[PDB]
């Protein structure tokens, strides 16, 4: 898995989506994987690898 | 004239202090902004 700076269809963990993946500084907890915002929509994801 | 000018100047300065004070009277302007923001939030949350 990998893709940078491209509007793509991501299927992480079997969840459909489409967007641009970029670097982030969201300090996830050791167990936290996903990410969300005030708009109850996905905002971040953890690399499975 | 001098007394009236002094009174007007003092009244204007008190106006500045009244607005600069904490109890903001701009609730009429704030209600519209709050209503639009909350309406948009409900509409965007309705998708769930």
């Amino acid at each position: 898995n990998l893709v940078k700076n491209k509007c793509v269809n991501f299927n992480f963990n079997g969840l459909k989506g489409t967007g641009v993946l970029t670097e982030s500084n969201k300090k996830f907890l050791p167990f936290q994987q996903f990410g969300r915002d005030i708009a109850d929509t996905t905002d971040a994801v953890r690399d499975p690898q | 004239q001098k007394l009236i000018a002094n009174q007007f100047n003092s009244a204007i300065g008190k106006i500045q202090d009244s607005l600069s004070s904490t109890p903001s009277a701009l609730g009429k302007l704030q209600d519209v902004v709050n209503h639009n923001a909350q309406a948009l939030n409900t509409l965007v949350k309705q998708l769930s």
